[PDB]
């Protein structure tokens, strides 16, 4: 094994967003 | 017995009614009606 540090963030939905922050 | 089930969002939309579109203006307050 081994750790990720970071990685698999992906984009969840089509839907554009831009300079926010979302939950 | 036929039962239809649609999907809103999760895509782009791929099956639509038929409805004429026309050409869109710009820098105009006017009603739009995109893809639904």
């Amino acid at each position: 094994y081994t750790n990720s540090f970071t990685r698999g963030v992906y984009y969840p939905d089509k839907v554009f967003r831009s300079s926010v922050l979302h939950s | 017995v036929v039962v239809l089930s649609f999907e809103l969002l999760h895509a782009p939309a791929t099956v639509c009614g038929p409805k004429k579109s026309t050409n869109l203006v710009k820098n105009k307050c006017v009603n739009f009606n995109f893809n639904g």
